[PDB]
RNA sequence: GAAGCUCAGACGAGUAGGCAGGCGUGGAGGUUUGUGACGAAGCCUUGGGCGUGAGCCUGGGUCGAACAGCCUCUAGU
RNA sequence: CUGCCGAAGGCAGAAACUCAGAUCAGUUUUAUGUGUAAAAUGAGAGUUUCUAGUGGGCCAUUUUUGGUAAGCAGAACUGGCGAUGCGGGAUGAACCGAACGUGAGGUUAAGGUGCCGGAAUGUACGCUC
RNA sequence: UUUCAAUGGCCCGUCUACACGGACCAAGGAGUCUAGCAUCUAUGCGAGUGUUUGGGUGAUGAAAACCCAUCCGCGAAAUGAAAGUGAAUGCAGGUGGGAACGCCCUGGCGUGCACCAUCGACCGACCCGGAAGGGUUUGAGU
């Protein structure tokens, strides 16, 4: 048993095998759609363009 | 006395047969199912066996195992390299068939030398 | 499967090529201080267990067949079951008439052999 | 260590056996016994048949049909002038407790028909002899 | 043997006995102890030491209550009324 | 002793001050 | 024999959906972990008050000399710290006790906090686990329920959770894993390999630049 | 060859020193229906093969009368 | 001939048996003042017994006193050497790396990339005749 | 196999770098036998053990082998300067641990080898008493 060792990370089917969670991963999900709400609070501002 | 003790006297080291030579040795019995050391194989140091020789087929048995001049019961074959594998398998099966395959192969190489 | 041999050149005893007086069979060199013993560059090698071949093929031939010494038909017949692993080489004391006799009775055993032509 | 030292076949084969047993049940006692089987000679003291006679009558006592088991040699003790009703298991016996034990009591059996009558160990008690005894 | 020495491996690298009453019923034969131990006879078995190579008798051990009479030279202080309360007499020999 | 917890630091009471070697 | 095979296929199955449930919940709370920390330092900039984050208690440990000429005494700390070679790995729960025993063996090793990827990226690459006092490795998660299931772990990603996230039973986790074998980094180390990361050199404390080092490591 | 087979992991400088297994030499007991004047031993060889190694087998030439494997024993090894 | 274990400036090994332990640590925390006591991490920990070899010295390190044109002398610890091959410093008993089975591939340490010499007569900013 | 090309490579042993040996080759050549003692291992017997000082037989080679017999050696009893005396009270004494085993219903329970801690008695030599009894002295003792 095990003869040799295969990589998961390279080896699609480890990967199934020790995770079977990859089937539905879904990696790369939109929390920014647009919508970008510019904070940074003015005496922040100040502080940091201080001196 | 009994297999095993015959064994530990003869078959590990001690017999007319042994060839050792840099890190095998081999069997020149008469009565050897495989022509290698083993205690499945070796007829002074187990019960009883069959083996083949140029065709001649040795059988044994335990209960007149005492006298050597009828231990040996021979049976003659000279009609066909398959049928010859029929009668050695046939009086095999009702036999332990680990040394079927053995003897049937030494059938085969020996039919082949002929 | 297939053959591979680790080390093809034999070790020679040091200074065996300076002297006649010292043959050519290894001596592991002895001296506390001697270059062969403490191992420095391009010195000849000692046997090392590490230059061990494959268990599988150590003992064969080139043609995968372990020789095994032959004298007399008796040991011919003793190659029956081994003659896809076994070659037989005739003894280089036997006579010719037992040499032919021989060397038909492994032609006819279907067992190769590797002096046989001699 | 994993073989005896002496070359004796019978020996051998003894340790064959309980080799076997140890490694194919869950008896400590079969691994006792292969331990005992690789000590040696100094390690392998004789126990008198006084000795054992004195342990199994010991106290409360319950010997009853419990077989004695000592990997070494049962020396007899000519001090005692009776012998009781008793059953030991043993490498070897001298031929004079032999005879005392068989004529008078019970009887002798070898490691083998003590693997043969409690191949696990049950209703055994397990002596040993005397150790140091250094001259 | 040479061959197993360390040498073929180096080559190449520079009056008066006495005996306890726990043995006295021992010297006498199997069949004096058959036919004298456990029972009730008016004649009593002798013991002698003296004869059996023993000086002097010591006092270890017990003894059945069988009588018997110890033959010797020398005895041990005690052990003469270890005879009497086993119902023997220990007499002398010269 | 573990090591420090997040927290809160407040400067409204004390505004960093500049600091120069 | 039907009866047999199919309890254990079932069985078999309804692990399998545990391990996917969990592994998804230990997902979900890294996400929310880091959507938190980012809420949080947006608030406190925006409010102009400051943050300060948790200090991880996760250390990832490599050591980066020879066996030669050490001090004893930085032998026997790493040693105990399982740094037999150089560039073996460690996973190490940084607490009080192990910051001073790491400021001796500071000139011989250099540590990091590591990030999700790279003790994911570890396990599965070079992990491998101390069975019987052999090094075995984590090809199948058979192996981690037989000699982790005792602590609730049952998989690999159980067992990344348990090191990353330096669980209850982080000394078991760790301890069941053989030290990391890295290879020699690709690209190589700076000029000098022996200063201290501060002076532009190898040892001693790095923080975050540790995952740069062990993307070249593996 | 239970003195065996099989799976797995770790390990590999080495003096003094300790332990273990093997190669080779003379002679003895047992065995090999053992080899040999159709050529034993020995010797030479730019031939071939095996073993990490000690060493072993073999082709060709020379040569002329004895020699060897296996298990033990033994030593002026 | 090969393999394994392997020092010493009371050791290493062998055998006989404890406990699956809070049992030890060339270690770090906590508490009391380098001593002691009671958390971290690592390791299976041990006890009696006998029996080979050695008990030297060189180099450097940090703690002191006596010192002088000037070095120097005497202590304690620490390591390296000694039993240790390999890469580099043109070469080397004590300098920088690195502890050695036979090989294939990849990557580095120290040191290097004009030629001898494998590798940029690379990029950027200054200094010097 | 020879040879060339590139790279590397100081002459071996001894003795504390030097120094001493080394022109070359073949053969010979150095931890042996024996007496005692000790540890360990193996074999036989076992409160016993040891035939080969001796005797008998051995015919097929007879310096071998086989058989037989009383002494005697070591052990089975130790202590004391010596005369001497000269060992289970209590299952050949108990307590605890303790291998193995059994019993159930992991553990508990028994059960206890060897051995180890304890422990009482006994044999003595020492002391007091006139054998009993009292020491908390002692021996690689029961």
């Amino acid at each position: 048993a095990h003869v040799q060792k295969k990589n998961p990370l390279k080896n699609k089917a480890v990967l199934s095998r020790l995770n079977p969670y990859a089937k539905a991963y879904k990696a790369n999900v939109k929390i920014n759609s647009e919508k970008t709400p510019k904070a940074a609070g003015e005496k922040f501002l100040s502080v940091l363009h201080e001196n | 006395q009994q297999d095993e003790v015959i064994w530990q006297v003869v078959g590990h080291e001690f017999c007319s047969y042994r060839i050792k030579g840099e890190a095998q040795n081999f069997c020149r019995n008469e009565y050897n199912v495989t022509g290698l050391c083993n205690r499945q194989s070796c007829p002074l140091a187990n019960s009883r066996y069959a083996t083949v020789r140029e065709l001649y087929l040795y059988m044994k048995t335990i209960e007149r195992a005492h006298f050597p001049s009828k231990l040996w019961q021979r049976i003659k074959l000279s009609k066909n390299y398959a049928k010859a594998l029929e009668q050695i398998d046939q009086q095999l099966l009702y036999w332990p068939g680990r040394q079927i395959h053995r003897c049937k192969q030494r059938l085969t190489r020996l039919t082949q030398y002929l | 499967v297939n053959i591979i041999k680790k080390r093809t050149k034999p070790f020679k005893r040091h200074q065996s090529d300076r002297f006649k007086r010292v043959g050519e069979s290894w001596r592991k060199p002895r001296g506390i201080d001697s270059c062969v013993r403490r191992r420095f560059r391009g010195t000849i090698s000692m046997p090392k267990i590490g230059y061990g071949n494959n268990k599988k093929t150590r003992y064969c031939m080139p043609n995968g067949l372990k020789a095994f010494l032959v004298r007399n038909v008796s040991d011919v017949e003793l190659l029956l079951m081994h003659n896809k692993t076994y070659a037989a080489e005739i003894a280089g004391n036997v006579s010719a008439r037992k040499r032919v006799e021989i060397v038909e009775k492994a032609r006819a055993l279907g067992v190769k052999v590797t002096n046989a032509g001699a | 260590r994993s073989k005896p030292a002496s070359e004796n076949v019978y020996l051998k084969l003894l340790v064959k056996l309980y080799r076997f047993l140890a490694r194919r049940t869950d008896s400590r006692f079969n691994k006792a016994i292969l331990k005992r089987l690789f000590q040696s000679k100094t390690n392998r003291p004789p126990i008198s048949i006084s000795k054992i006679a004195a342990l199994t009558s010991r106290k409360s006592a319950s010997s009853q049909n419990k077989t004695t088991v000592v990997v070494g040699t049962v020396t007899d003790d000519e001090r005692m002038l009776t012998v009781p009703k008793l059953s030991i298991a043993a490498l070897r016996f001298t031929k004079s407790a032999r005879a005392r034990i068989l004529k008078a009591g019970g009887e002798v059996l070898t490691l083998d028909q003590l693997a043969l009558r409690a191949p696990t160990g049950s209703n055994t008690v397990l002596v040993r002899g005397k150790k140091h005894a250094r001259e | 043997p040479t061959h197993v020495s360390k040498t073929r491996k180096l080559r190449g690298h520079v009056w008066r006995p006495t005996v306890n009453l726990d043995r006295l019923w021992t010297l006498l034969p199997n069949e004096a102890r058959d036919k004298y131990l456990g029972k009730n006879t008016e004649v009593a078995p002798v013991i002698n030491v003296l004869q059996s190579g023993y000086g002097k008798v010591l006092g270890k051990g017990r003894l059945p209550e069988t009588p018997v009479i110890v033959q010797t030279r020398y005895v041990s202080r005690r052990a003469e009324e270890k005879i009497k309360q086993a119902g023997g007499v220990v007499e002398l020999i010269a | 002793a573990p090591p420090a917890k997040a927290h809160f630091v407040s400067t409204e009471n004390n505004e960093p001050v500049t600091l120069h070697p | 024999i039907v009866a047999a095979a199919a309890e254990k296929k079932s069985a078999r199955q309804k692990k399998r959906e545990l391990i996917a449930k969990r592994a998804e919940a230990y997902e979900a709370e890294y996400r929310a972990a880091e959507r938190e920390q980012i809420e949080l330092a947006r608030k406190a900039r925006a409010e102009g008050n400051y943050f300060v984050p948790h200090e991880p208690k996760l250390i990832f440990v490599v050591r980066i000399r020879g066996i030669n000429n050490i001090p004893p005494k930085a032998r026997k700390i790493m040693q105990l710290l399982r740094l037999l070679q150089i560039n073996n790995g460690i996973f190490v729960k940084f607490n009080k006790a192990i910051k001073e025993m790491l400021q001796v063996v500071e000139p011989y090793v250099t540590y990091g906090i590591p990030n999700h990827k790279t003790v994911r990226e570890l396990i599965y690459k070079r992990g491998f686990g101390k069975v019987n006092k052999q090094r075995i490795p984590l090809s199948d998660n058979a192996i981690i329920e037989a000699a982790l299931g005792k602590y609730s772990i049952l998989s690999v990603e159980d067992l990344i959770h348990e090191i990353y996230t330096v669980g209850p039973n982080f000394k078991q986790a760790a301890n069941f894993l053989w030290p990391f074998k890295l290879s020699s980094p690709l690209g190589g180390w700076r000029e000098r390999k022996f200063k201290h990361f501060i002076e532009g050199g190898d040892a001693g404390k790095r923080d975050e630049h540790i995952n740069g080092l062990v993307q070249k490591m593996l």
